[PDB]
């Protein structure tokens, strides 16, 4: 058990991997040629969409589940009535809070602006 | 991480695809296969 | 030349000369003998000490059916060798990528397994071992392990290598088809594409099925192929 | 008549009740398994209930 | 500019009037779009059976925050993907969504159709190499490749030996099969694995590992 | 203040896992948020890789996916969850010939010797980073010198019982007679010993909803077990069961400080000898280990409870920090003196200082006897664990079981004196 | 579905 | 006609609500494996199980394979075929000691959601839609 | 009132040989940047 050399310090056996994992090798490499798709689902909003799926994941009612998230969302507005009116919504600022809870990071209420945005008269046309 | 699908080699039609979108529910999730549908549609409409 | 030492065992049984489909009551050291995995059956041949697992012994042999203890005699179709001898040990078969019914969470999507159908024991040339500078595969000695009959045999091999027995070695090319029962030995100058092998197999597969399709017209007869 | 006024009743009507039921899920499943046609018999026997 | 922000993040109900399904009426993420028409997937005008020679669909807009919490939450077509009927897919790719996909995958002439006479191709060490020569117009779609495969045997083949083994008398041997060449030694185990393969099968499960890789980058759990 | 004039370039003992430990769990859908692997001559542990900020609800540390571990069911019959025990095989029949109550851990061994022989099974992987037979702390594995040491006459009786339980089972069902397939599993006697070591020192007991059935099963969850053991733990385990996925879940409005260890509690509540015979470790901190005394004196508990700022129930005893603002005497083991101690209290009857003081010499006067009756001393003991050089860890954990009773109680010994004198204030 | 019970 | 038969068919079944979490049944519809091959595909066999509740217990020799209460996937249906077991009892709407509404485990496994059905499912009216929908779907001698 | 200038807006060197980079070009009238991005493509590619 408890093994020590001269000078006093405890050595102890490294446990190591001895054989060899095959989908180790298989599964380590990540692709390159995704930076536009991560864009384009951070911009569209499908990145809430797994949030979405993630919190049912802990749930055990879907309906209690989204009666929950309406009774805090109706908290969140009557005392920041001037708040989620525009660009911040009450049940996104929900369902971001509720992903912050488990410990991961999410935007505000996932509200995004337009970096690339010209002028304050310019609106982005969508190419339908 | 490396996702571990299936090269389908053969091809694909109505039925194999109907297949595989069942199978990568059943496995991945909805909220995945919803981008995997966008993705699919517009590889298809490409193609096409 | 080159022959193995050919030591003696206490466990040595010979199973040569005994009925196939009965079963020993006795039961094997897996340690002394080679286990030979394959899709129907388990095979055991006799395991001599070697520095390198290489030396197999065919005096004795067994089969089995897959992780099971009652072992049997294989049905021997050739004259085994009653030396040690070094065989290199290549599986024969087939990839069954599946796709399994998917019900808990997370379940693979396929799943990837090799069948073993046939194993061919090539002997090294002089039982010269791998580590040896000179090491080359005899190609005329081959012994093949059915899965699917629990048999063991030898390979019928035809040698087209000018220089019959006193030819260099280095330039043979084992060319195993046929689902594993016909061989042959070419040189490897004349080795053939792995695209000409897959297209000259559906080239000949295809032009046998047209031929049917068109069979049933009836100016088949008073028509060319082109 | 072959069983007493508590289980003539209970069982024979029980039997009516049992025989239809795998004999109506049949009758519509035969429907629409020949057009071709997947549901499950949850959303049959629902209606046959 | 108010009105682009008030509709973000507020979900609508989509209503066909002759509704058809459950998906006759469900819920989207309206956008400020151009013209005087209400642009609408393509996959989703299959659950409302929408063709286009002539609909009108009717949009409702919900105002309670527990109505908007419904229909964001439980209406959604991310959510509702098999039918209840039997637990089908109800957005399956269609019409010539079907057809690209179908093309790609439709794989090289084989046989008589790709040889005139009876025999008696490009080595890419990446699927990238492949989709760039595709690019660069060096290879067709459906002309044959060999792709060296890096991880485990995972293409569906039918289960059979392999056409030819050829055997070295060094202790390498290559094992042709129907559909791809597997390079094992005596010696070594280095177990070298080429696909043949087209850029088309290649640009499909590139697609789906992709869109898979993309979704798992957005939703970085991990950070 | 810039980067460049800024110049940032202990704990020893600990160092980092292999990373192919976490990477062989990584590539299975297993995640850690947060938290790392480190490793020492003590064993494994999980430490915080950053500050936990804490939030409204509970924070994700783990995630294990069901596929990962092996779960076999309380009670009988007994069925395999993550199904690995092919029909008709012969390791069922060991398994099912076994006691429904007393042989739980037995069923668990021959699971984890199966899922060890198994090629495609995760658990064979797993296996290279569980402790060997020397280096697991299970008293199972001890012999006479170690549990001679012990000093425990109850304790080492109910280890000796088990060690003829265990190994008798063997060799009942590891003859002779038995298939390869078998053997294999068992090749000698020591082996399924360590294998019930590995099966009682990381069993998680836990009530899970799979799919529609909701069972209790004798887990063998991986990366969970790494856990270590607190009375007060930082994070409990939560089932999830949608996903079939073992949450670890430190708890909510909790602060997690930067290389603070994640711990998480075996049981409930119980005594450092409990704790031996299951996992073959003590706490000189557990707020359960008991003591026996004679009820001839006692004292008012109520004035000893709040004197070291202890409030709730009995069934709820703990000690507030910032009322007592350091006060780094009071920790768990004083908790148990306020249930181990006989003690008396009415509605509101104020005690006596000089009855009680009459008492708590003379409650003393015994607490010297106990630490007579053990022929070495507290400090005797750890100090011949730093000076001991060779020997095996059951060895130090019998010295620490005796070390810590004996703290336990020489920590009482103290407590009784602050709170006597503190009572006149 | 929403409506279950009271909502609580 | 197929949505006059919708109005009809949805109508009778309108009030049925998934209320309860088990009603506390102990029948449950016997179906065997050898017994109905001679008539019906074996495909569509399982998906007659696909998504059940077993009501009894399911047993190979000593071995127990299945429990009560336990759902059936793919998995646990290929091995009562593999093994040929016959007494598969499973919890149906027939088997609910309610008709006002239905529990969890004697309805199932929800088709849309891969797992067991949640409480206040309008699992009546899914039934209704599910078999009206394909109304608009339905020689050589 | 704007002129017609271009910004790297994102750049990225994960890797030794991979490197990304994207780039903005503004203002265009209407249908140019259609036939830039098309002709640099064809530029870049081959
Ligand atoms: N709080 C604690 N104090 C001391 N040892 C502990 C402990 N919690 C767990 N252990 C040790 O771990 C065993 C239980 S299994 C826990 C995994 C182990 N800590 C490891 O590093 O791999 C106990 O038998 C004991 O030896
Ligand atoms: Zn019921």
């Amino acid at each position: 058990g408890i093994q020590r050399d001269d000078n006093g310090r405890r050595i102890w056996r490294r446990r190591t991997l001895t054989k060899k994992d095959d989908m180790l090798r298989y599964k380590l490499q990540r692709v390159p040629f995704v930076e536009e798709q991560v864009r384009k689902i951070k911009e569209v909003g499908k990145v809430m969409t797994m949030d979405i799926e993630r919190l049912l994941l802990s749930e055990d009612n879907r309906f209690e589940f989204v009666n929950s998230v309406a009774a805090e969302a109706t908290e969140y507005v009557e005392k920041n009535r001037d708040e989620y009116g525009g660009t911040k919504k009450a049940i996104f600022h929900v369902l971001s809070n509720r992903v912050n809870d488990l410990g991961f990071d999410r935007p505000e209420a996932y509200a995004e602006s337009d970096p690339y945005k010209p002028g304050p008269g310019y609106l982005k046309e969508y190419y339908t | 991480e490396r996702a571990n699908l299936v090269f389908h080699n053969k091809v694909i039609d109505g039925t194999a695809i109907k297949r595989l979108i069942s199978r990568l529910i059943d496995h991945f999730g909805m909220a995945y296969t919803s981008h995997i549908l966008d993705q699919v549609k517009t590889l298809g409409f490409q193609q096409a | 030349d080159g022959d193995i030492a050919f030591v003696q065992s206490k466990s040595f049984i010979s199973t040569q000369g005994w009925d196939s489909e009965m079963v020993v009551d006795y039961r094997i050291n897996e340690d002394e003998f080679h286990k030979i995995s394959l899709l129907d059956c388990d095979f055991f041949i006799r395991k001599p000490p070697d520095p390198d697992n290489d030396v197999y012994d065919f005096r004795e042999m067994y089969v089995t059916p897959p992780d099971t203890d009652i072992y049997s005699v294989p049905r021997v179709l050739a004259p085994m060798p009653q030396k040690y001898i070094r065989c290199a040990m290549s599986d024969y078969g087939c990839y069954d990528v599946t796709e399994p019914p998917i019900d808990a969470p997370r379940d693979p999507l396929y799943k990837s397994e090799r069948e073993i159908s046939k194993v061919f024991l090539t002997k090294h040339y002089r039982n010269r071992r791998l580590n040896d500078p000179e090491f080359v595969l005899d190609f005329e000695e081959i012994y093949v392990i059915d899965s699917k009959t629990k048999s063991i045999t030898r390979a019928r091999v035809l040698v087209t290598v000018p220089g019959g027995r006193k030819r260099d070695r280095k330039d043979d090319l084992l060319v195993i088809r046929d689902n594993g029962n016909s061989f042959k030995i070419i040189h490897v100058g004349e080795r053939d594409d792995p695209t000409t092998v897959i297209e000259r197999e559906e080239w000949t597969k295809t032009r046998e099925d047209m031929e049917k399709h068109l069979r049933k017209l009836r100016d088949f007869s008073v028509s060319n192929w082109f | 008549r072959i069983l007493g006024i508590p289980w003539g009743f209970l069982i024979g009507a029980e039997l009516t009740i049992v025989q239809s039921r795998i004999s109506l899920v049949n009758k519509i499943q035969k429907v629409y398994r020949s057009q071709g046609v997947q549901i499950h018999n949850r959303h049959i026997e629902i209606i046959v209930r | 500019e108010i009105l682009q922000e008030v509709m973000q993040g507020h979900p609508v109900l989509l209503n066909r009037a002759p509704t058809l399904h459950r998906l006759g009426i469900q819920s989207f993420q309206p956008i400020l779009v151009e013209g005087r028409t209400i642009c609408l997937h393509p996959l989703v005008c299959k659950g409302f059976n929408a063709d286009f020679d002539g609909d009108q669909m009717a949009v409702h807009v919900p105002l309670s925050l527990e109505a908007q919490a419904e229909a964001r939450l439980l209406m959604f077509s991310h959510m509702n993907l098999l039918s209840p009927a039997i637990g089908d897919p109800i957005s399956v790719p269609t019409q010539d969504m079907l057809i690209g996909l179908y093309v790609l995958t439709s794989g090289t002439r084989r046989g008589i159709c790709a040889n005139r006479y009876n025999p008696c191709e490009p080595f890419f060490c990446n699927s990238y190499d492949a989709i760039g020569a595709y690019r660069q117009k060096r290879i067709n779609l459906d002309s044959p490749l060999w792709l060296r495969w890096q991880l485990d045997q995972r293409v569906i083949a039918s289960k059979e030996v392999p056409i030819e083994v050829h055997y070295e008398s060094f202790g390498n041997y290559h094992e042709i099969y129907a559909h791809y060449l597997i390079v094992r030694s005596v010696k070594k185990e280095t177990l070298y694995i080429y696909i043949r393969t087209t850029v088309g099968h290649i640009s499909f499960y590139r697609e789906i590992e992709e869109a898979i890789q993309g979704f798992s980058q957005a939703c970085s759990y991990d950070t | 203040p810039f980067p460049l004039f800024q110049s940032p370039a202990s704990s020893s003992e600990l160092e980092s896992a292999d990373p192919d430990f976490y990477k062989i769990g990584y590539v299975r859908r297993v995640r850690a948020y947060g938290v790392e692997f480190k490793e020492g001559p003590d064993g494994f542990g999980i430490y915080a890789s950053k500050d936990i900020e804490p939030r409204r609800r509970a924070r994700v540390i783990m995630e294990i996916p069901h596929e990962l571990m092996i779960t076999i069911r309380q009670k009988h019959p007994w069925m395999f969850f993550p199904d690995i025990v092919p029909i008709g095989h012969p390791i069922f029949d060991i398994i099912n010939s076994t006691d429904p109550e007393r042989d739980w851990d037995l069923r668990l061994a021959c699971l984890l010797l199966f899922s060890f022989d198994r090629e495609d099974h995760f658990w064979r992987l797993y296996g290279d980073f569980l402790p060997a037979a020397d280096e697991c702390s299970s008293l199972l594995l001890a012999t006479e010198e170690d549990l001679a040491e012990l000093q425990d006459p109850q304790l080492v009786s109910t280890i000796r019982q088990q060690q003829k339980r265990v190994l008798e089972f063997w060799e009942k069902n590891w003859h002779s007679g038995v298939p390869l397939k078998i053997k294999r599993l068992a090749e000698d006697a020591e082996r399924f010993i360590w294998a019930v070591s590995i099966a009682q020192t990381r069993c998680i007991s836990m009530k899970t909803r799979i799919g529609a059935l909701v069972q209790d099963l004798n887990m063998m969850i991986p990366y969970a077990d790494m856990l270590n053991h607190s009375f007060e733990p930082n994070c409990f385990l939560h089932w999830r069961p949608k996903d079939r996925i073992l949450e670890v879940m430190s708890n909510a409005g909790q602060a997690i400080k930067k290389g603070e260890e994640m711990t998480i509690n075996y049981m409930p509540g119980q005594k450092n000898n409990m704790l031996m015979e299951r996992y073959g470790f003590s706490t000189p901190v557990n707020p359960w280990d008991a003591i026996p005394f004679s009820g001839d004196s006692r004292i008012h508990l109520n004035s000893f409870l709040s004197v070291f700022n202890i409030f709730g129930l009995p069934e709820e005893y703990y000690h507030d920090s910032e009322l007592s603002g350091d006060d780094s005497f009071v920790d768990g083991a004083v908790i148990a003196a306020a249930r181990t101690l006989p003690t008396w209290s009415d509605i509101d009857l104020p005690p006596i200082p000089s009855a009680e003081r009459k008492a708590v010499k003379e409650l003393q006067d015994e607490c010297r006897k106990m630490l007579a009756e053990y022929p070495t001393t507290s400090e005797q003991d750890q100090k011949l664990l730093d000076s001991l050089s060779e020997a095996r860890t059951t060895f130090a954990t019998a010295v620490k079981y005796r070390m810590h009773r004996k703290m336990f109680i020489g920590k009482i010994i103290k407590a009784l004196d602050i709170y006597q004198e503190r009572l006149l204030f | 579905g929403t409506g279950f019970n009271k909502g609580l | 006609d197929a949505g006059y038969l919708t109005r009809r068919l949805v109508e009778v079944v309108q009030h049925i609500v998934v209320r309860r979490t088990d009603c506390g049944t102990i029948r449950g519809i016997s179906v065997s494996p050898r017994n109905k091959s001679r008539m019906m595909s074996e495909r569509i066999f399982i998906q007659t199980l696909i998504g059940r509740v077993l009501a009894d217990d399911i047993y190979i020799g000593s071995r127990c394979v299945a429990f009560r209460n336990q759902d059936l996937g793919i998995g646990l249906v290929n091995r009562f075929i593999t093994f040929g077991t016959q007494s598969i009892s499973i919890r149906t709407p027939f088997t609910c000691r309610s008709t006002s509404w239905i529990c969890r485990l004697c309805y199932g496994r929800s088709p849309t959601h891969g797992d067991l059905v949640e409480l206040g499912e309008a699992v009546g009216i899914i039934a209704g839609q599910s078999i009206g929908e394909p109304g608009t779907q339905l020689t050589g001698g | 009132t704007r002129t017609l200038q271009w910004k790297c807006v994102e750049s990225r060197r994960d890797s030794k040989r991979l490197y990304y980079g994207r780039f903005i070009l503004s203002p265009l009238m209407k249908g140019q940047a259609d036939t830039i991005g098309i002709a640099m493509r064809r530029a870049l590619l081959g």
